[PDB]
């Protein structure tokens, strides 16, 4: 037999890491895999992701075909094991992030990657711009302020304290930790998904610009 | 490094020397400023959470941008947010003149990556495009509250000397959530501000290279400005050489 | 490409120096130019059509070169 809750914890975070669902960041390794797997296969409710998985021993650079009904039975799968929402999107980038997994080599040193293969054609952000600014200038606005206006700052000294000290025990280290690879890992994949290079130089740049500005 | 005081009467000779390793006023300069930064910092969030309570909307954030019918409130939302930041730059400001248009894409094919919150002018007035999708995406992503984040004689020192301590919604994950707003709103407005104050022209290219940030807003930033959020750390990319090598 | 000017007032040296960069510039004018040539265009394809039409005829133009 085999401890079903501790290999279905195993295969919770693996899958939330692996789908960059959660910010949280550990250490893993084939026990964690071969966790994730078994549990897949015990769990009747989760054949269809277990399949799924199972096909990305094979070349894994291809693009599975479901049914609708096939298709939504996977996703209220994996759902009700994350607990959250979801999209095929995120399907998809479970199933290239596990099919490199497999297919990499047993190694000493975790191999640190950027997001790949996920939603054919290589579009540049110059392209990517000139489409989506065309697409946005025929869209309209929806809604509108007038000009001038004015910031609706609080006044509540009591209430600005009593908010200091609900916040006093958060780690700022910790909350800004979280919040810049949340934008990060949005930021992957919507490059991913858009098929677009990924311009790591760049988004190193942004706090390049951050330091640049800060010694002065 | 190190001093060294002398102490000596007018009329002797007998003098008393003491030696004194400035580490210790090294630890006490660098712990000082630290909780500086951490209470402007935190200030600063209060603030931005406080004002958008003073909005007074019922829902929660997240329930706010996951609402996509009631694009009433995240327009307020954004607009309150930019206006803020607009403020920390230009204290005296308190307003935003030009109206201000506000869409809100739904769509990959209407998204850009990497600006969830961008501005383009109809050629009479500004409109500020949003990515809610991503926004909600963003603010639903799974964060950690609690791994711990990080000279080791420095650290074990400030260990030794520092203290510790041991009806709000607000857990840290929403206080997560309001700062990651701040931070991409952040970056929209240094958008927004180098657009207006160097053109379309420059805008695009600092959409297409963020680097000329550098200058385009050091020239006025660094000097004039509360310094930028993210400047409270130092960020990198994890295996960031490795990695710009593949 | 780009240009600059420089501001400065007669009995002080203070001086100012801003760089400009044409390529707005050159946005400006082609976008006009376009706009110009796009509105020429259509009024003259308008003109042709009306005047088809003043001689009034019942079908339309493919119709007409097919009878």
């Amino acid at each position: 037999l085999i401890n079903m809750r501790r290999y279905r914890n195993a295969a919770r975070k693996l899958i939330h890491h692996y789908s960059l669902n959660s910010t949280s960041s550990t250490e893993y390794k084939i026990s964690d895999v071969v966790m994730t797997m078994i549990f897949l296969l015990r769990s009747e409710k989760y054949h269809s992701l277990f399949k799924l998985l199972e096909t990305t021993f094979d070349d894994y650079t291809c693009r599975p075909q479901m049914t609708q009904v096939q298709t939504d039975t996977l996703l209220d799968a994996v759902r009700s094991l994350l607990e959250m929402t979801i999209d095929l999107t995120t399907v998809d980038i479970m199933r290239s992030s596990f099919a490199r997994c497999f297919n990499s080599p047993i190694m000493r040193y975790a191999k640190i990657v950027l997001l790949q293969n996920v939603a054919d054609k290589r579009t540049t952000l110059e392209e990517l711009l000139i489409e989506r600014g065309e697409k946005i200038q025929m869209l309209q606005p929806q809604q509108y302020i007038n000009s001038g206006t004015e910031i609706p700052f609080c006044d509540d000294a009591e209430f600005l304290n009593r908010l200091l000290k609900h916040i006093d025990p958060y780690p700022l280290s910790r909350m800004y930790y979280n919040a810049a690879n949340t934008m990060f890992y949005t930021t992957m994949e919507n490059y991913a998904v858009s098929n677009c290079k990924f311009n790591i130089e760049d988004y190193n740049n942004i706090f390049k610009v951050m330091e640049n500005i800060r010694k002065h | 490094n190190k001093v060294r005081t002398v102490t000596e009467i007018v009329n002797s000779d007998e003098k008393i020397q003491k030696t004194y390793e400035l580490a210790e006023f090294d630890l006490k300069n660098l712990s000082s400023l630290e909780s500086y930064e951490t209470l402007k910092i935190k200030l600063a969030l209060s603030k931005y959470m406080a004002m958008l309570s003073t909005l007074e909307m019922t829902q929660p954030l997240l329930e706010i941008f996951r609402n996509k019918a009631d694009t009433r409130q995240i327009a307020a939302v954004v607009f309150s947010t930019l206006a803020f930041i607009h403020n920390r730059f230009h204290p005296l400001v308190t307003n935003f003149t030009n109206k201000m248009e506000f869409v809100v894409t739904e769509t990959n094919d209407t998204s850009i990556p990497g600006e969830p919150i961008l501005f383009t002018e109809n050629e009479g007035v500004l409109l500020c495009s949003v990515d809610r999708p991503s926004i909600v995406k963003m603010l639903s992503r799974e964060f950690d509250t609690e791994a711990l984040v990080n000279n080791c004689n420095v650290r074990i020192a400030k260990t030794f000397g520092a203290s510790k301590r041991k009806d709000f919604s607000i857990t840290e994950v929403e206080a997560t959530q309001y700062l990651t707003l701040l931070l991409t709103v952040e970056h929209a407005y240094l958008h927004y501000y180098i657009f207006k104050n160097y053109g379309v022209f420059e805008y695009c290219k600092s959409l297409t290279d963020h680097s000329l940030f550098t200058n385009k807003l050091r020239s006025t930033m660094s000097t004039k400005t509360s310094n930028l959020l993210l400047s409270k750390f130092k960020f990198t990319i994890e295996d960031f050489d490795k990695i710009n090598s593949n």
